[PDB]
Parts: C-alpha cells; sequence; structure tokens
RNA sequence: CAGGUUGUACUUCUUAGAGGGACUAUUGUGCAAUAAGCCAAUGGAAGUUUAAGGCAAUAACAGGUCUGUGAUGCCCCUAGACGUGCUCGGCCGCACGCGCGUUACAAUGACUGGCGCAAAAAGUAUUUCCUGUCCUGGGAAGGUACGGGUAAUCUUAUUAAUACCAGUCGUGUUAGGGAUAGUUCUUUGGAAUUGUGGAUCUUGAACGAGGAAUUUCUAGUAAGUGCAAGUCAUCAGCUUGCGUUGAUUAU
C-alpha cells in the first residue's frame, strides 16, 4: 500500500510535471549527443 | 477451489493506449479456463481544464488558451487464483498507464 | 377593517412623538419609521410588546398607545427587548444601554464626532475634514461634495 | 377509498396540518420566536403569526418525503436569496435555531424519529409509523374534500 | 426468467429527461410519483393533457402510465413529460397491439405537435473569451 | 529525422563560424536525405549587423497548418549565444508517412 | 405638504386624487351593496377609479361582496383581481 | 373535441375576412387551436416561420420585452389570459375575434423609406407588407401598454385589455396605437 | 375618413431597392371594386412573397427602375 | 457556400474515370464502393467524393 | 405510494467504447452552353460548408514585454550596494478629466410565507481539503458528539435563482433604491485601526428612465437569472466556464 493515496488528477499532474521536469534536466545536461525525448514507465518498484 | 475476485484499474493520459490494455487484457483472460470476467467497464472521462491568457505581458487583445489533459479509468473485475493474475498481466503495455489491483474472496 | 365611525374627530390624521415627529396616516408600524431611530422593522417589534394592531391604521392610537411608545423608547429594556435590537449599546464606557430617539440620536453623534475632535484620531479627523473613513478610494468615489457622513433627511 | 400526502398540494395540505396543531396547540411557541427574528437574514419580519406552526407543519411534510434530511440541509432547502445591495445576490442558508426546534418538539409528538442505524447520518429525522398515520389522514381528509367539490 | 408486460419510453429536452413506463391497467398518471394535477406551473400543466386530450380518454382509460423526471427547468421537464406520455402511448401500441394502430396514432400526434415525439434538438450554446458571455462582448470606444 | 537533434548540428556549426545559408543547406539537404518529406529552417537574431532580422531556408513540401501540422511535424528550436548577443535557431522538419 | 426634492418640473400638474383608508358607518353598507358603480369588471384599479379607495383598501370591500354572495372572481393573481357582478349592472340609481 | 383556448374561448369563433391576413395569422389552423399560448416552438429559423405562430404566443412574446423587468413568458402567458378575460367582461365577444380585429387594424398601409441625398433627408411613398404590417400592429398595441402603464395602478393585463378593444374600433383617441396607425400613414401621404 | 382601398396581390416579386437595401419592388394584379386587373409595379417595404394581398391607398402610381 | 474542393473533385472524377461500370446511380452503395476502392482518410470527406461522384454519374446519364 | 432485498435477469434512462449517419439526398423553377452552382418543397436528430471552437500562409507593424524566465549583448550598482533581510509606511492619497462595469429609478413591482425543477466545475500527509448527520447560539458562527471520501463510490444525483400559488403594501423619491455613518457581535490572520469578510438595530443620499454622442447583438443567440472555477488565509463589484427562464426584427 504506497504510502499516500492521491487524485487521479491530482497524481497525474505530477506525474506530468515530473516528466517535464526530466526533460530539462537531460536536455540542459545531455546537450552534446543528439537529445530526443523519455520513455518513462514508472512502477512503486523501478522508475 | 481458491476463488480470488480480482479488481484491475486502469487510469491513463491518453485513450490509444489505455484503451490497448482494455482490450488485450479481456481478449487474454476470456481465454483462461480458471477465469470469470466481468466485461470491461468505462469511467467516467475526468477532464482537467486549465485555461491560460497566451502572451507573457499582458498587452494585445484577451487571447485564451483552453488546455486540456483528459485521464480515462477503466475497471475489469476477475474471478481467479492469485497465479492466473500474474499469468495475465504479462503483456507489453504502454508507459504512464498506471494499474492497480485489488484482491478479494 | 377600516370602519370608521365618527369620521373627522373619531380619528386623528397626525399624532405628535417625540419632538418633531409628525406622524402619517397610512399603517401605524410604518408610520413609527418617520421616527429618526425606529425602522422598518422596529416598528412592528413596537407593536408585539404593547399588543397593538399592526396592519391597522395609523393614528387609531390614542395617547396612551402613543405615550406607551415614548417610554417603550426611553428604558426599552425594560419592556424586555433583547439588548442586540437597540440602537446604541454601551457607551462613553459606562452608560449601559439606551435606544437612540429621535433628538437624542441627533446629539449622540454631535458629542462623540466631538469625542473624536478632540482626540484627533484618523476616523475622527476624517469627519471633521468631511470625507468617508471607510469607503476608502477617492478617485473616483462621490465628486462635487455629494452625501458626506451622517445623513438626516430633509 | 384513500389518500397519501403525494395525492395533495401541500401548500394546501400544511394549510391544514398548521390548524391541527393550533386547535391541539401540543406544542410551545418558543421564547426567541415570538421575539422578531425573521428566518436567515431578510428584510421585515414575518406577517403570519403563526408562522412558527406553518414552520413545523411543512417540515413534517418535508420529513415524510425525503426521510434522512438534515438541520443544514433544510437550512438550505427552504429556499432563500439575498439582495445585499450593490454585490448580486447570493443564495442563503437559513436559521438553525427555530428549525432544530421543530424537529425536536415534531419528535416529542411521536412523529419524528431519529435513526440510530445507518450509519451515514446517525440520528437523522425521520417519518414513525403513528407519525406518518397522523399525515395521510389530514391528507385524506384534504383529499376527499376535493372531490367533494362536486 | 421473467418479462412483464412494460413499454420504456423517453422524452427529453435541454436536458430534462422523462421515464415514461407503460403497463396495462385503468388510466393512473404518475409524474415523478405524484398526480399531474400537482406540477409547478398550473399553466403549462395544460401542456402534458393535450396528447391525452388529442387521442381520447379512451386509450389513457385503459392504460397505468408512470413517469418520473428530474430534467432541468419547470418548464422543460413538463417538455419531456409530455414526450415520453406521447412516446410510450405509440411505443405500447407497436408491441402490444397491431403495428397498424401504431401508425394511427403517430401520425396523428405528429400532425398536432412535433414535440411530443420529435426531440428539441438545440442545447445550450457555450461561452467565448471574446466577452461577457456566448456571443456579447467587453465594449469598445472607438472615437 | 530527428529535428532536436539537427537544431544541435546547426548550432554546433554557427558557433564553428560556418555561414549562415551554406550552413542551413547543410542541414536540410541532410534532413531530406534522410527521407524527411520536407524541411524548414528559421533563424532570427542580428544577422551580421544592427538590426534584428530574420532569415528563412526551406525545401521541399511542409505542414504550415492544420491538427496533422503536430502529427507531420517536429519543431525543436534553441538559443545560440554569441558574444553578440542571441540567435535563434528552429527547426521543422515534415516527416514522411 | 409637499417637501419632496427636485420632483416638481414642467410637464404635468395632475392633482394626484386623494384616496382614503377609512369609511364611515354611514356609508359602510351603502357602497357594499352597489357594486354595479364600478363599471362591468371589478380590477385593483377600478375599484379606486370610482371610489378614491387604495387597492389594499378595495380588495377587503371586494372579499367582503365576494362573501356576501353578491359578486364571483374570474381570476385572482399577484396584483390582478379579475371580479363579475353576479347577475349584471343593472343599478343606475 | 374542439380545444377552447385557455380553455373558454372557441378558436373557430372568429374567420378572417380579409384575404390579406389569411396566412399571416394563426386562428385558421388545426395544429394553431392550442389551450396554452405556449409551445417553446422553434419559429424565427426559416425565413418566414414566424408566420406559424399562434396570433397569441406573438402576443405574449412582444409583450415580455422591456430589459430588466421582462424575459419571462411564464407571467407574460398570464397577463394576456387576465386581459382576455377583461376584454370579454366589457363586451363579453370571443375576445380573440377582438385582439384578432385589432390586430388588423393597427397595422400601417404605408411608410416611407428614408433615402437621403448629401446631406437631404427625402423620402418617397412606400406601401407595407402583410408580415410587417402584423408585426408593426402588435408592437405597436402593446408599446402603448407600457405607455400608461407605468408608474400608474392600472395593470398590465388591464391598459392592454383596454387597448386591444379600442384597437379594434379605430377609436383615434384611445389607443397609442392606432395613433401611429394614422400618423405614420398622414406623414407618409405627405412624403409621398 | 373615407378612402379607396384597393386590394391587390402579388404577381411578379422584381427586384430589391432604396441603396437602404430592404425596400422591395413588385408587379401587382388588382381585385377591387374600382378597376381590377390593371397591373402596377410598385414599392413594398417588409416580409413579402409572391401571391400575397396589399391594400394600395393610391391606385395612381407605379414608380419603377432596374438597373 | 457548398462548393467542392478540388481534392474531392479530383478524387471522384478517376474513381468513375476507373470504375465507371461498377458505380450505381445510389450513393450508399457507391460510397461503400469508394472507400472499398481507395484511401479515403475521412470518413465524411469519402461522402463527399461518392456523393459529388454520384453527381457525375447522372450526368454521365446525359454523355456530355 | 414510499422502503428493504434478490436474481451469473435486463438495458429505454446514465456512462463510454466500437460502428453507424449528411454527401448537400429526392422532386421541380432560376442559372444554364455543358457547368459550377443558387432557390423552394419533402424526408430528416441533424441541411447558414449542421452549430460552436482549435489550428492558422507570405510580408510586416523599428507593436509589446530584458519586472516570468539559470534566454542573453551592451551599460549601470557593489558593502553606510539598485544584493539580500527586518520594522513601519505606499501603491486605495483628492478640486477634478477619461474607460470597463455593479445596483436602480419600482406594480410586467417590493416584502412575508409555500413550493422535491438544473449544469458544470472542484476536494487532504495526522484535525491541516469537500464536508454529510448531531449539539449549542437570535444571529454570523461555534462545538467536537457520530461519520464517508485522497472519489460516477463521500460532500450528491442533491442546497441554485429567475418562475409558479397565497398573503401584506397600494403610487406615496413611500423605500422602490440602497450609497453615507454609529455603537454592538462574529469569523481569517502575529497584526486589520487608512472599516479584510460576515451578523444586528438604526441612519437612508443621488435616482423619477438619462443631451451631443456611442457598443455589442439574429436562436436555446439578446436579456434576466443564479452556480461554479482562477486568484485565495481572508477579500469579488473582474475573469474563465455552467445551467434555468426565454422573445422583437431581419435572412
Ligand atoms: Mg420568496
Ligand atoms: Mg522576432
Ligand atoms: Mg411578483
Ligand atoms: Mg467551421
Ligand atoms: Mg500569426
Ligand atoms: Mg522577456
Ligand atoms: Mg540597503
Ligand atoms: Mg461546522
Ligand atoms: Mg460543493
Ligand atoms: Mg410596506
Ligand atoms: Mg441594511
Ligand atoms: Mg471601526
Ligand atoms: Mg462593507
Ligand atoms: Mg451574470
Ligand atoms: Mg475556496
Ligand atoms: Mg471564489
Amino acid at each position: 500500500k504506497t504510502t499516500r493515496a492521491i487524485n487521479k488528477k491530482k497524481k497525474f499532474v505530477a506525474d506530468g510535471v515530473f516528466n517535464a521536469e526530466l526533460h530539462s534536466f537531460f536536455s540542459k545536461s545531455l546537450q552534446d549527443a543528439g537529445y530526443a525525448g523519455i520513455e518513462v514507465r514508472r512502477t512503486p518498484t523501478k522508475t | 477451489v481458491k476463488k480470488v475476485r480480482v479488481r484491475i484499474t486502469l487510469t491513463c493520459k491518453n485513450l490509444k493506449s489505455v484503451e490497448k490494455a482494455t482490450s488485450e487484457i479481456v481478449s487474454r483472460a476470456k481465454k483462461t479456463e480458471q477465469v470469470e470476467v466481468k466485461g470491461p467497464v468505462r469511467m467516467p472521462t475526468k477532464t482537467l481544464v486549465i485555461t491560460v491568457r497566451k502572451s507573457p505581458c499582458g498587452e494585445g487583445s484577451k487571447t485564451w488558451d483552453r488546455f486540456e489533459m483528459r485521464i480515462y479509468k477503466r475497471i475489469i473485475d476477475l474471478t481467479c487464483n492469485v497465479p492466473d493474475v500474474k499469468t495475465i498481466t504479462n503483456f507489453r503495455i504502454d508507459p504512464g498507464v498506471e494499474i492497480e489491483l485489488t484482491m478479494t474472496a | 377593517m377600516s370602519f370608521v365611525i365618527e369620521k373627522e374627530s373619531d380619528f386623528k390624521y397626525i399624532h405628535r412623538i417625540l419632538n418633531t415627529n409628525i406622524d402619517g396616516k397610512r399603517i401605524t408600524p410604518i408610520a413609527l419609521t418617520g421616527i429618526r431611530g425606529i425602522g422598518r422593522r422596529f416598528a412592528y417589534i413596537i407593536c408585539k410588546v404593547l399588543k397593538i394592531d399592526p396592519n391597522a391604521r395609523a393614528g387609531l392610537l390614542t395617547e396612551d398607545q402613543c405615550n406607551k411608545i415614548t417610554d417603550l423608547i426611553a428604558d426599552p429594556e425594560a419592556h424586555g427587548i433583547p439588548t442586540w435590537l437597540l440602537n446604541r449599546i454601551n457607551d462613553f464606557k459606562d452608560g449601559k444601554n439606551y435606544q437612540m430617539a429621535s433628538n437624542t440620536l441627533d446629539t449622540k453623534m454631535r458629542e462623540d464626532l466631538e469625542r473624536l475632535k478632540k482626540i484627533k484620531s484618523h476616523r475622527g479627523l476624517r469627519h471633521f475634514w468631511g470625507l468617508k473613513v471607510r469607503g476608502q478610494h477617492t478617485k473616483t468615489s462621490g465628486r462635487h461634495g455629494v452625501v458626506c457622513g451622517v445623513v438626516r433627511k430633509n | 377509498s384513500f389518500f397519501t400526502v403525494k395525492d395533495v398540494a401541500a401548500a394546501d395540505f400544511i394549510r391544514e396540518y398548521a390548524s391541527h396543531l393550533k386547535k391541539a396547540n401540543k406544542l410551545s411557541i418558543p421564547e426567541f420566536t415570538q421575539w422578531t427574528t425573521t428566518s436567515v437574514a431578510r428584510e421585515l419580519a414575518p406577517q403570519d403569526s403563526d408562522w412558527v406552526y406553518i414552520r413545523t407543519a411543512a417540515l413534517a411534510r418535508k420529513v415524510y418525503l425525503k426521510p434522512h434530511t438534515g438541520i443544514s440541509t433544510l437550512k438550505h432547502i427552504f429556499g432563500s436569496n439575498k439582495d445585499r445591495g450593490n454585490l448580486r445576490n447570493k443564495h442563503q442558508a437559513c436559521h438553525g435555531k427555530i428549525l432544530r426546534w421543530a424537529l425536536k418538539s415534531l419528535e416529542d409528538l411521536k412523529i419524528i424519529r431519529k435513526d440510530k442505524n445507518s450509519a451515514t447520518k446517525k440520528f437523522s429525522r425521520v417519518i414513525t409509523k403513528e407519525g406518518m398515520t397522523e399525515l395521510n389522514r389530514i391528507a385524506t381528509q384534504i383529499a376527499i374534500k376535493q372531490r367533494q367539490a362536486k | 426468467q421473467q418479462k412483464p408486460q412494460l413499454v420504456q419510453t423517453f422524452g427529453r429536452k435541454k436536458n430534462a429527461v422523462a421515464v415514461a413506463s407503460v403497463r396495462p391497467g385503468k388510466g393512473l398518471l404518475k409524474v415523478n410519483g405524484s398526480p399531474i394535477d400537482m406540477i409547478n406551473p398550473q399553466i403549462l400543466q395544460a401542456k402534458i393533457y393535450e396528447p391525452i386530450l388529442l387521442l381520447g380518454q379512451q386509450k389513457f382509460a385503459n392504460l397505468d402510465i408512470r413517469i418520473r423526471v428530474r430534467g432541468s427547468g419547470y418548464t422543460s421537464q413538463v417538455y419531456a413529460i409530455r414526450q415520453a406520455l406521447s412516446k410510450g402511448i405509440v411505443a405500447y401500441h407497436a408491441k402490444y397491439v397491431d403495428e397498424n394502430s401504431k401508425r394511427e396514432i403517430k401520425e396523428q400526434l405528429m400532425q398536432y405537435d412535433r414535440s411530443l415525439l420529435v426531440a428539441d434538438p438545440r442545447r445550450m450554446e457555450p461561452k467565448k473569451c471574446g466577452g461577457r458571455g456566448a456571443r456579447s462582448k467587453m465594449q469598445k470606444a472607438y472615437r | 529525422l530527428c529535428a532536436s537533434a539537427q537544431v544541435e548540428a546547426m548550432n554546433y556549426k554557427l558557433l564553428k563560424d560556418v555561414p549562415v545559408r551554406l550552413a542551413a543547406n547543410y542541414i536540410i539537404k541532410s534532413v531530406i536525405q534522410d527521407g524527411a518529406k520536407g524541411c524548414e529552417i528559421i533563424i532570427s537574431g542580428k544577422l551580421k549587423q544592427q538590426r534584428a532580422k530574420t532569415m528563412k531556408f526551406k525545401q521541399g513540401y511542409m505542414i504550415c497548418t492544420g491538427q496533422p501540422k503536430n502529427d507531420y511535424i517536429d519543431v525543436a528550436v534553441r538559443h545560440v549565444f554569441f558574444k553578440q548577443g542571441i540567435m535563434g535557431v528552429k527547426v521543422k522538419i515534415m516527416l514522411p508517412y | 405638504k409637499k417637501g419632496g426634492k427636485k420632483k416638481w418640473t414642467k410637464g404635468k400638474a395632475k392633482d394626484k386624487v386623494n384616496h382614503a383608508v377609512f369609511i364611515e358607518k354611514k356609508n359602510v353598507e351603502s357602497i357594499i351593496n352597489n357594486p354595479s358603480k364600478v363599471g362591468k369588471v371589478l380590477t385593483v384599479s377600478t375599484v379606486v377609479e370610482k371610489l378614491k379607495v387604495n387597492g389594499s383598501l378595495a380588495r377587503q370591500l371586494m372579499r367582503t361582496m365576494a362573501d356576501r354572495k353578491l359578486v364571483e372572481k374570474v381570476a385572482k393573481n399577484g396584483n390582478q383581481w379579475v371580479y363579475s357582478v353576479i347577475g349584471g349592472v343593472k343599478e343606475d340609481k | 373535441t374542439q380545444p377552447k383556448l385557455f380553455g373558454k374561448w372557441n378558436y373557430d369563433e372568429v374567420k378572417i375576412q380579409d384575404p390579406c391576413f389569411q396566412n399571416y395569422i394563426a386562428c385558421t389552423t388545426t395544429k394553431s387551436q392550442v389551450f396554452v399560448p405556449h409551445t417553446a416552438g422553434r419559429y424565427q429559423v426559416k425565413k418566414f416561420r414566424k408566420t406559424q405562430c399562434p396570433i397569441v404566443e406573438r402576443l405574449i412574446g412582444t409583450l415580455m420585452f422591456h430589459g430588466r423587468n421582462a424575459g419571462k413568458k411564464a407571467l407574460c402567458i398570464k397577463v394576456v389570459k387576465n386581459a382576455f378575460e377583461i376584454i370579454h367582461l366589457v363586451t363579453g365577444r370571443n375576445p380573440l375575434e377582438v385582439f384578432v380585429g385589432a390586430v388588423q387594424n393597427a397595422g400601417p398601409r404605408e411608410d416611407s423609406t428614408r433615402i437621403g441625398t448629401a446631406g437631404v433627408v427625402r423620402k418617397q411613398a412606400v406601401d407595407v407588407a402583410p408580415m410587417r404590417r402584423v408585426n408593426l400592429a402588435i408592437y405597436f398595441i402593446i408599446k402603448g401598454c407600457r405607455e400608461s402603464a407605468f408608474k400608474s395602478m392600472r395593470s398590465i393585463a388591464e391598459t392592454l385589455a383596454d387597448e386591444i378593444i379600442n384597437a379594434e374600433k379605430n377609436n383615434t383617441q384611445s389607443s397609442w396605437a392606432i395613433r401611429k396607425k394614422d400618423e405614420i400613414e398622414k406623414v407618409a401621404k405627405g412624403n409621398r | 375618413n373615407t378612402e379607396e382601398t384597393t386590394k391587390a396581390r402579388i404577381m411578379d416579386v422584381l427586384g430589391k431597392t432604396g441603396s437602404r437595401g430592404g425596400i422591395t419592388q413588385v408587379r401587382v394584379v388588382l381585385i377591387s371594386g374600382k378597376e381590377e386587373g390593371r397591373q402596377l409595379i410598385r414599392n413594398v417595404k417588409g416580409a413579402c412573397r409572391v401571391g400575397d394581398v396589399l391594400e394600395l391607398m393610391e391606385c395612381e402610381r407605379e414608380a419603377r427602375r432596374l438597373r | 457556400g457548398r462548393v467542392r474542393t478540388k481534392t474531392v473533385k479530383r478524387a471522384a472524377k478517376s474513381l468513375i474515370e476507373h470504375y465507371y461500370s461498377k458505380l450505381t446511380n445510389d450513393f450508399h452503395f457507391n460510397k461503400k464502393i469508394l472507400s472499398e476502392v481507395a484511401q479515403v482518410p475521412s470518413k465524411r470527406l469519402r461522402n463527399k467524393i461518392a456523393g459529388f461522384a454520384t453527381h457525375l454519374m447522372k450526368r454521365i446519364q446525359k454523355g456530355p
């Protein structure tokens, strides 16, 4: 039972923002090789 | 026969992908013998609306961007044992597709 | 109804109450409203205390009915009336309760603004100069010196 | 035959039950009541003096239809709008004093009941066997009188 | 297994939804669980009786029609409560009578009014950031 | 076929002093070559002078407007630092069916 | 008698008929029995029209006559009162 | 059986003698014979639907027309019903056979088209259409009611009633409606 | 008020006139006591179809244009 | 403003051009053909092409 | 007529997924060269490209934003700094001049009472979010008594308001209208005094439908009417949406 329950709305918006966080993180640092995108499969086990 | 009623919940940001899991989960469960499935039920499509004034600086007329994020939730019920489920969940489901499970007797 | 017997005399077009409070012939509660102190709903209260007919016209009430009101106002709290229906409550740090009379009221204010004129509080000073106190906005608000504070009908 | 409240415009029925409580004066018009205090936040104090009876009178009609309804809900359900003046009209809630009393009194009258079962609204008011019978009688009496208007 | 002798007809008008159940009997008229005589706009009540009269106390006298309506506004609901009756009386005759009797009543109503069978298509029309309402807009000083 | 990439390629060439036209040509040709169905490049900035200026280079098809716009089009844009100020580089690769 | 502000002004010089709120016992009965005096149809207005009696008063005079099986109501709404003098207006003094 | 208006007013109690108005009015149709003037119909859709509107529905519409106060047919259906009772209690006639006449009379037969050339405001002789004629008639009738109806204890159901009557009579001294009806023609007969 | 209202009906709807782009020009046929049959080309204003009936308060007219 | 985009017309023209024999005087039947016959992305657009293509069929029932 | 159940029962209502369905179809005038097309009628849930929107070409306006940006050129400041923080003021100051709007001049109305009609939105880590039942206060609001929900499961299938029936007032700047102001009480917040918001009793102004001008607006559209959502500890007279009542005139 993963800690706190969250509005599928609330948790989804959180999901998107996290993805857009990663996008700035990668693109900003991986500024050498052709960066493109990120297929992120998040599990309460492995991100 | 240790029967366990299983609840398959699927919530997703886009319809393309969530419909594949749903379509195939049933396609796969019907084909097993120890299986009893309650049709794939579609909950009401929740829509998160965000209306935004376009331009950054407040000049020029009123321009508004109506942004949407749709969330489809599908629910499937199962009559099986604990191994049966893990047998049917062996798909290759797209990213951002949350699948929750509830087990009762 | 309005089944009067002796017209011209069995009725009194104008009654005198609290100084200049002349009363109109229409309906009693409402008639009372002219008094600088009583209003729409206070009149109705009065009639329940003096068991006087409300629906009934105005002026079909003798001087007894008239005094019932003059003193009803002098020490209202005595006839009952919950402290919270009064116009004035706890004045000058001592005077318990009152019910701002037509003439009492007029001077009570003259004394409070005087209370502040000497104090020189913002709210006080404001009244002096002659400008809304709370209504704050002065740009567009009441131009051409409209009605300042404290309002009297004429 | 026989008729229930659902067969009589209650605007008409309350005009009947309001009195059945008058002649029987089984109640006792509380203090703050007569003490002028219109319901909610409005202009003038009520006009009809027995408003006290009428309110309860209908409150019974209400509970006989929507069992388990609550104070804060009936408070709303009566229907009130407020002229705030410049600011537009907003919907307004009623008065909890007169209201909660009326339920207590109807309970002492053996008409209202506090359910101690449904774990949602534990203690909400509901019609009673004896209580609801009294209603159908008034109703049927009115019902029959309407059919009597040859 | 079961199989009541019932018909299920619906009426709608700008959100107004009319659940109309028709079973054979002695002429009952339930609307949300009460007699027509008690609808809110004592006025429009007539509108609902229009179908009844337009056909004749005959068809109404033989059956028991129970309707439940929780549409949108007073006026609209009435329109649906209306539309359900009309659709149901016809719907009954389809599966429980000669398909010919249905045609009679259908044209019968159609001839008098379409709002008994047809559906008042229009709904509301969404606003626009272009102004204060659906098609009005912030003033525009030119000079 | 990846615009996000080509922009970086272009971002690199420009900082290595390769003239604009010559520059864009290489990326655009290279893009079409890889199978693009239409390619366009935009470069707003102080193009070799005072005022600002906007340079455009286009090849083959292109979907300016429609819903299919976002489907058959890839667009990435980058900022290129100069001791001048800034260079805007947009790349619109139009993917094949 | 008139202290009203910026109301007088070029236009109509129509003296407001002085309706009354009282009726003497010497006229009470006589007037109630004489409905045929206020035209065929009797509404809050007509009543005031002929008798100088304001509606509120007029109503009671109507309900009164309505009570004395002398008048019949046609329709009764907000301020619209439609009354018919049973038998027919056949009173000309 | 025949569905009377408001429950007590036979429709067949009238007929349109003049051929002009025959198709530009509602009394005549089977579909028109309504108990209530409320149809929430869909007129005003094609470019002549307005026709098929039960004449009184039109009256009610044109009646709830002043801003803030109006926009609610509910009530207006009333003001018109009472007004019909009241018109009956005076001429005891089928008040439709009254309102109807009034509609036929209060409609100007001639108007002037303002055609100005470089500052000068000239006018010409124009013959007023039927649909336009009826529209003007009702618009006019009602227009007046409010005129007096304002700060008056006289009620619309009364003002209107009193109007529909004289409007049928052509009484040029008792119908703000017919006043214009005449003047518009007169002035128009001058500009022509 | 003694008028000579000769009733005439619409024969053919010509065109629109008066840059006010609202006036309509129409060819009429009469039906009244006086004459009858006489055809005129009168100028209407308002909703008008083919075959309506209009009360002319002056048969001596018929202004016209078509360019 | 019911006019036809060039594409709509080209399609109907070329469809009729290739399958004349098979094409009927009924829209529905033809619409089915047009869909089984080629790549029409928009279901709606398909009709337009057939609705019009069907039109041409009746104009060839003339020859010119 | 309400209530409880139950059935591997059903889907009309509800949900939402597949697929249907319009294309301008059928009929006759105008066009007519063949035409593209235009009109009217009929059928139709639907014919103004069905309705409302999203997207939006080439140029350009040296339009606007460097105060949204860890996007920057140059130029400024640099420790008694234009960095950062703290306490207290201010952006709402008033003779006035403009521009959105809110409320209204009232009997097609106001006030008292009665009346199961709606939509769309939202909602928590422990009490911190929505809040139902219950208790206490005249009242705003309190209490924590009993509870559901991190949601088609719980606040809710309902708590809108206009409307409708009854009653009072009865043309009377009367109170329609509510500005201004005076004690009291209550909530948010360390703090409200230069009134946060809310309740009570008074006070009760202009306003009697508005000149020269001038803005949007053709159908579930104007208008009226309330409800949400953003902002938000608290504050809407703004904004973005939602539904109910619902028309004149054009085409
Ligand atoms: Mg009310
Ligand atoms: Mg630029
Ligand atoms: Mg009213
Ligand atoms: Mg479009
Ligand atoms: Mg652009
Ligand atoms: Mg910037
Ligand atoms: Mg410093
Ligand atoms: Mg609480
Ligand atoms: Mg809520
Ligand atoms: Mg009063
Ligand atoms: Mg107040
Ligand atoms: Mg203070
Ligand atoms: Mg305030
Ligand atoms: Mg609004
Ligand atoms: Mg909030
Ligand atoms: Mg808010």
